[PDB]
């Protein structure tokens, strides 16, 4: 259905949150990868709000501790996924209308993500 | 009708008959029997002598009998007196250090120019020729271009500020002896053919 | 066959009274097809980011080898291309270029696409190497045309008209058949 | 006397030579058919004054290198240029003539500025008849002294005036 | 010596010979990802699979020619439609989560996966019927990208196809185990807690990686593999 | 084939070539001025290969305006070759890096390559 | 008088040198000197990928070039087993016969101008100009068009191509009938050409004169009829023939060729039903431009195909076709590599020139020009 739109739109919000943490805790954030189905569109149309698909929070020593990814514009089983490297931690987040962003049935609030990122920072970061 | 009798004649004398699954026929005659056999071929009713294509196999990946090879094309026009339409090729190898060949200019005048070209492009001198004079390449040009040990002789491409290209160092395409940019080339880049 | 002289005379006269057929360049705009092979243009995405990712697929498939591409790595703050790679130096020697469409055909990002300018006559070999900033879609006119408009103070008018510009030329602004 | 040494007369004679440019065709290859098409009844270089076409070289000022210049033809064309009156101009037409073109080998002169002094270069394969009109107009304003290059310089009226013939 | 037969050709070959060397020795070809010269073969990429008969008694499953020894009088089949079909399938499984980074990939033309894919991939299925390249249309694997492992080496864990060449090298050749995987399953990725890449022979993996994962920082983004002018010479910094 | 003259010494190259030339008649000889960068002659450097047919002569890259007195020495050189009756003049365009290794290749290879790549030239561009 | 009718002077179109061994106003014998355009296709093509060489192919015969493109394409298709879609085949025969009409127009315009009158050069050229627009419609180029591909053609026909083609096909028959009405009932050309140009079919066969000049002497030998390649088996066709080989019969037979070629253009136009455009085999065809952002195989195949190319199997091949100047063919030797091992071209204008000393022997000195224009050489084809 049309929920698709808000998904990518919601994705941008997510990035803001991520960006915020870098400005908050003074730790390096990086745009990892943009959308290939946006680079290789030559004349074809592209309506999505952003072209950035993957980003991460890297410590001083460069190894990321938090990874976030989104399904491409034409891929099936569209979702957003999260991962903690070295910690075997993965999340499958969807967006349920009216409620908000939900990990299954549990809404994903900004506070939840912020606490998760801080736990990762204290645990996995080397320097 | 005459092509079948050509095959029956040559196979009876033990000359190899080359055939690809595409519909073109090669008949390789040795040097001695070449002149007399092809004279008999013209007598067999071959009006038209289309091509004289000279070949240098110096850099061919698989080895071949001899380096140079001259191929004539004998045809009988379908719309002329009694035209079957029989067209075929005659290949005759010429050694690297023996660039000889008797001409069929006396039979077809078409070998006047054509053989000269093969003498111009390759080191092959045609015996019995009225005039073996360089046709295409400049009169002061030294050598025979189309043989692989003869350079193509390229010039670099030019750009703004010291930025140049040497195309022979720029080519990503592979020849037959080029191993490739990886350890090797196998599979579909060593030869690929669809099965209709 | 004396009649043939008279018939020839008569038809030549009939054409004499038939005035029209010709087109007077430069006074009349040359009618070009939308698929015409002209000066290359580098196209940009809606984001403004440039489409060229500096991959040198245009240069290898060039039968004259006239295309030069030095790459570089994007600056995350102010990126130039979409990926991690852009074209620092993009030169095409129009005296080597033979106008195939092989660089257009092989460009995966749709950046390099032929335009419509043919009015690129110049005096010097060294000046006929058209660069990156000499072909962008934003630019309106050829090198001698822009130099003449600058040393003349009079704006550029291209001497061609097309029924429409292709979708591959998104952003290519040109005179279209008289719509303006 | 070279069409110089008078504030009025040099303008007058440059006007004359520039507008009355009389091409001397040297039809070589597929560029030359695009040179012929620039005279038919749709797009004719038969207006600026180039209606007539002096095949003899003793009578024409503009020589257009139109096609691939194979080496066996280099010297002949050379003398065709030397068989021209001194007030003569040479345009290099095409990619095969301007540079080596795509044929980068033993058979082609990789820039015809080698054998003849080029006035105007015109890329294209073949350069559209309308690009040829643009080049003859380029040369028109060049021989009036109305031509400037990218580097900021005004270009001499007649190229082949600066070469120590031999 | 041992007598071996590949599809029409018979070769004398010393006994300890691997089926892969004997196949290439006979003039035929088969993909190769997991194994590498001077590296211990362990069957991982499963590309070198051939058919084997040892008398006409064909083996049940395709033999890994990378880690299999040869025996006298053995028949090896690499041209049967079964072999090419299976090879195309494994190429698809390898290309599964690849980032689509070829055009900006520093590996360019000298990439083994590209060449073996165009060699053995897309078996001719049986017309003028329109073909589909990939079946996998799901969300692909995304991990950390352009990760500098050392001032000379850069690491893209997405391009890794999970061979063993770099970790096997580091364990075997220099004796410096400073690179190995972290997690398992499809989440596996190369990483280290030794960051400086202490081994002084670290640069050789730069050549071995059949993908653009480990690349040269000091030569990053200068030209494509073909655009470079390759001149073979000898290094005179030291007496070796 | 002899190698006279020296790199980047236009006047010494010219004097040694004066001496080694002698009264050699150049009616059927060939003069190959090898350089890089076709168009820009104002900054050109030049080598010379003289193919007489009976013995050949080499001059390294020492002439041209790129060196002090290379323009005047190249003018004198072309005047000297023209005085002796030369009619067939050629120019070879090599990559700069070639120019150095081309004088160290065996005579047959170097000379074959040069004759294949030669461009007929008007000596007026060097006088 | 061994007179030097030099290269390009006087008005020997297609630069060619002639030593006319000749005393008076007769013609004893003409000794030709060619090679003044030698550029090196047979050699340069050995260093260009099969995909690239389609940029080298049309430029040999720059008038009827799509025959060169089609000959090269078909030979490689046979060598690697490519499939012609019906629509691609119909489009290829359209462009073939249309480039043939254009080459014929240029040939007769040049022949009339070369000795005689100037006017009818323009009218025929007018039509030629229109034809070029059609090409510029689909290929974006006047000639030297790089459109054909090994599998088929590059991309599809625009919406605007077919109506313009219908316009030109409706106006042309009257135009060709007008040229023939002017020329056939020849006022002076009758006393100029009917006698000149002695073409005994026996020696024309012996010297390799295939280019439509032989059937003007009454030999029904056409590759479109002798060796159908591009579907010509499936066409209703009149095959022009001549009573006795001269310049007059040659020109009239070629005009009838133009009318039959227009009829073939219309015939092929009618049978055109939408469909595919090129051989979809990914090993031979680059991926479509739209799934470059979805599939990995797409990107790998695009990268490889446009840097390396493809590798056809080891073997030699050759297939002939009929151009406006006769039998044409490419002898392709491939060693299994990305670049062809050798390409040898049977240049019809090359051997068709052997009949110069013969045909114009005993003819007039001026008529040595009309008999060359009537021989229809394209020195891009001869010199090559
Ligand atoms: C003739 O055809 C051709 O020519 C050429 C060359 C020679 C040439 C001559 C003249 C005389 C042009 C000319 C035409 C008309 C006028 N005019 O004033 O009307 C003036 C000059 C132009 O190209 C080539 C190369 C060719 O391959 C063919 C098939
Ligand atoms: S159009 Fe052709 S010659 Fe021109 S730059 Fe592109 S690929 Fe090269
Ligand atoms: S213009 Fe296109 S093909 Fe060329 S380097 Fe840029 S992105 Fe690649
Ligand atoms: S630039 Fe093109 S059209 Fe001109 S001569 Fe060369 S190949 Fe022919
Ligand atoms: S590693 Fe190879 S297949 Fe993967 S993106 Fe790079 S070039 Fe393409
Ligand atoms: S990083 Fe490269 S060498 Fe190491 S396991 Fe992955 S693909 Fe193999
Ligand atoms: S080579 Fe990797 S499986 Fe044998």
């Amino acid at each position: 259905a049309s929920s698709e739109r808000e998904l990518y739109e919601a994705w941008v919000e997510l990035l803001s949150w991520m960006r915020e943490y870098a400005q908050a805790k003074g730790v390096r954030f990086e745009k990892e990868a943009d959308f290939p189905d946006f680079i290789y569109r030559m004349e074809r149309p592209y309506d999505l709000p952003t072209t950035i698909m993957t980003a991460s929070l890297s410590d001083g020593l460069g190894e990321p501790f938090l990874l976030a990814d989104v399904s491409p514009r034409h891929a099936k089983l569209k979702r957003i996924g999260l991962r903690l490297p070295r910690a075997h931690i993965h999340l499958h987040a969807h967006y349920e209308p009216g409620k908000g962003l939900v990990t299954g049935k549990i809404p994903l609030t900004k506070e939840r993500f912020f606490a998760l990122a801080d736990r990762a920072r204290e645990a996995l970061a080397f320097a | 009708m005459r092509l079948e009798r050509v095959l029956e004649e040559a196979r009876a004398k033990g000359y190899p008959i080359e055939d690809n699954g595409l519909g073109n026929l090669w008949v390789v005659l040795p040097r001695e029997r070449f002149k007399e056999e092809m004279a008999h071929y013209k007598a067999m009713g071959f009006n038209f002598l289309a091509d004289i294509v000279g070949l240098d196999y110096l850099t061919y990946p698989d080895p071949r009998p001899e380096r140079f090879a001259v191929v004539y094309e004998l045809v009988s026009l379908p719309g002329w007196k009694d035209g079957d339409g029989s067209r075929f090729f005659v290949r005759v190898y010429v050694p690297e250090e023996d660039p000889r060949l008797p001409t069929v200019t006396d039979l077809w005048g078409s070998a006047n120019f054509l053989e000269r070209e093969v003498y111009d492009l390759f080191g092959i001198v045609f015996e019995g020729h009225p005039d073996l004079r360089k046709i295409l390449t400049p009169e002061d040009l030294e050598g025979h271009p189309l043989r692989k040990d003869y350079p193509l002789g390229e010039t670099p491409t030019l750009f703004r500020e010291g930025r140049y290209i040497i195309p022979a160092e720029f080519r990503a395409a592979l020849t037959g002896k080029d191993p490739g940019l990886t350890f090797y080339k196998g599979g579909s880049r060593k030869g690929y053919r669809s099965l209709w | 066959t004396l009649k043939a002289l008279a018939q020839s005379l008569g038809i030549t006269l009939k054409y004499l009274f038939s005035k029209p057929v010709t087109v007077p360049y430069p006074d009349a705009p040359v009618a070009l097809k939308p698929r015409f092979h002209g000066r290359h243009v580098l196209t940009r995405h809606p984001n403004g980011l440039e489409k060229c990712i500096g991959c040198s697929l245009c240069a290898a498939a060039c039968p004259a080898y006239a295309i030069y591409v030095e790459p570089a790595e994007n600056d995350p703050e102010n990126p130039v291309s979409a990926g991690e790679r852009y074209a620092k130096v993009y030169e095409i020697n129009m005296l080597r270029c033979i106008f195939c469409g092989l660089c257009e055909e092989a460009c995966p990002t749709g950046a390099i696409v032929l335009g419509y300018d043919f009015e690129m006559a110049d005096y010097e070999y060294s000046d006929l190497v058209y660069g990156k900033e000499d072909m962008l879609v934003d630019v309106v006119g050829t090198k001698p045309q822009r130099r003449e408009a600058k040393r003349t103070g009079k704006p550029v008018k291209v001497g061609y008209v097309v029924p429409y510009v292709r979708p591959e030329l998104e952003g290519f602004k040109a005179p279209t058949e008289g719509g303006k | 006397r070279e069409g110089i040494l008078f504030t009025t007369l040099e303008k007058l004679v440059a006007w004359g030579r520039s507008n009355s440019l009389w091409p001397a065709t040297f039809g070589l290859a597929c560029c030359a058919i695009e040179m012929m098409a620039s005279t038919d009844a749709r797009n004719d270089l038969a207006r600026f004054g180039s209606e007539v076409f002096r095949a003899s070289p003793r009578q024409a000022d503009v020589m257009i290198v139109a096609g691939r210049l194979s080496k066996k033809m280099a010297p002949v064309m050379r003398r065709v240029w030397e068989q021209m009156p001194d007030p003569k101009w040479v345009i290099s037409m095409g990619a095969c003539a301007s540079s080596g073109g795509m044929f980068n080998n033993y058979a082609i002169v990789q820039n015809v500025d080698s054998v003849v002094p080029v006035d105007v270069y015109v890329p294209g394969c073949p350069p559209r008849p309308e690009a040829l009109i643009y080049a003859v107009m380029q040369l028109q304003k060049k021989v009036r002294g109305q031509a400037y290059n990218e580097r900021g310089e005004r270009l001499p009226p007649v190229a082949a005036w600066k070469r120590t013939r031999g | 010596m041992v007598r071996v037969k590949v599809n029409d050709r018979i070769v004398e070959v010393p006994p300890g010979t691997s089926v892969m060397d004997a196949v290439f020795h006979a003039g035929y070809d088969v993909p190769l990802f997991c194994s590498e010269k001077h590296l211990s073969p362990i069957g991982a990429c499963r590309m070198c699979l051939v058919r084997i008969g040892l008398p006409i008694q064909w083996q049940p499953k395709l033999a890994a020619s990378c880690v299999t020894a040869v025996a006298d009088g053995m028949v090896v089949d690499t041209l049967s439609d079964v072999v090419r079909e299976a090879q195309a399938g494994m190429v698809e499984f390898t290309l599964l989560n690849h980032p689509l980074d070829c055009p900006t990939c520093d590996k360019g033309g000298a990439c083994e996966l590209q060449d073996r894919t165009v060699e053995y991939g897309l078996y001719e299925k049986y017309p003028l019927e329109l073909p589909v390249y990939t079946r996998f249309e799901f969300t692909r694997r995304h991990v950390d990208k352009h990760h500098p492992l050392s001032p000379f080496v850069i690491l893209d864990r997405e391009r890794c196809i999970h061979c063993k060449r770099c970790v096997r090298y580091f364990e075997e050749v220099p004796g410096d185990e400073v690179l190995d995987f972290i997690e398992r399953g499809v989440h596996t990725f190369i990483g280290t807690m030794d960051f400086g890449l202490p081994s002084g022979f670290s640069g050789n993996i730069t050549d071995i990686c059949p993908v653009g994962a480990l690349l040269d920082l000091t030569a990053r983004f200068r030209a494509r593999n073909w655009e470079m002018e390759e001149t073979p010479t000898t290094c005179a910094l030291c007496p070796v | 084939m002899v190698r006279v003259g020296m790199r980047a010494a236009p006047r010494v190259s010219l004097e040694a070539l004066k001496a080694a030339l002698g009264g050699l008649k150049l009616s059927e000889a060939k003069v190959y001025l090898i350089t890089d960068w076709q168009d820009k002659r104002d900054q050109a450097r030049y080598a010379l290969l003289l193919h007489t047919g009976k013995k050949d002569l080499l001059v390294p890259d020492a002439f041209g305006p790129a060196f002090p007195g290379g323009e005047e020495a190249l003018s004198e050189l072309v005047g000297l070759l023209l005085a002796q009756g030369a009619r067939r003049f050629y120019e070879a365009v090599v990559s700069p890096g070639e120019m150095t290794a081309l004088l160290d290749l065996p005579p047959e290879e170097l000379l074959k390559r040069v004759m294949a790549i030669a461009n007929p030239t008007d000596p007026g561009i060097y006088l | 008088m061994t007179l030097n009718v030099g290269p390009q002077h006087p008005s020997t179109h297609g630069v060619l040198r002639l030593m006319v061994t000749l005393s008076g106003e007769e013609v004893l014998e003409v000794v030709p000197h060619i090679g003044y355009l030698h550029t090196g296709f047979e050699k340069t093509m050995e260093h260009r990928t099969y995909l690239q060489n389609i940029t080298y192919t049309p430029r040999m015969d720059y008038l009827h070039s799509f025959a060169h493109d089609l000959a090269y394409a078909l030979a490689v298709e046979k060598l690697l087993g490519a499939v012609v879609p019906p629509r691609a085949e119909t489009i290829r025969v359209i462009l073939n016969e249309l480039s043939r009409l254009a080459s014929h127009l240029v040939f007769l315009g040049t022949g009339l101008l070369d000795l005689g009158a100037l006017t009818p050069f323009f009218y025929a050229f007018r039509e030629r100009e229109t034809i070029l627009d059609l090409f510029e419609w689909v290929t974006g180029q006047r000639f030297h068009h790089n459109y054909i591909r090994i599998g088929g053609v590059k991309e599809d026909l625009p919406e605007e191509f077919v109506p313009e083609l219908k316009k030109l096909l409706e106006v042309l028959p009257h135009r060709i009938d007008e040229y023939e009405a002017l020329f056939a009932e020849s006022p002076i050309f009758y006393e100029r050409a009917r006698g000149v140009g002695v073409i005994p079919p026996e020696v024309a066969i012996d010297l390799g004169l295939t280019g439509g000049s032989l059937r003007a002497s009454g030999v029904n030998y056409d590759v479109r009829k002798a060796y159908p390649y591009s579907g010509y088996e499936t066409y209703t066709f009149d095959v022009p023939l001549g009573e006795r080989g001269d310049v007059f019969d040659r020109m009239l037979v070629r005009i009838r060729e133009m009318r039959e070629s227009v009829k073939i253009i219309k015939q092929a136009l009618e049978r055109l039903e939408p469909g595919p455009v090129r051989d979809p085999n990914p090993q031979i065809t680059p991926p479509p431009r739209h799934l470059l952002e979805t599939s990995m195989e797409a990107v790998i195949y695009h990268f490889k195909h446009y840097t390396e190319g493809f590798h056809p199997p080891k073997g030699e091949v050759y297939v002939p076709t009929e151009s406006a100047r006769g039998e044409l063919g490419y002898y392709i030797v491939s060693d299994g590599g990305s670049m062809p091992y050798r390409v040898k071209v049977r240049a019809p204008s090359f051997v068709n020139l052997q009949s110069l000393p013969y045909a114009c022997k005993g003819e007039q000195v001026p008529d040595m020009v009309a008999i060359i224009a009537s021989l229809d050489p394209v020195m891009g084809d001869v010199d090559r």
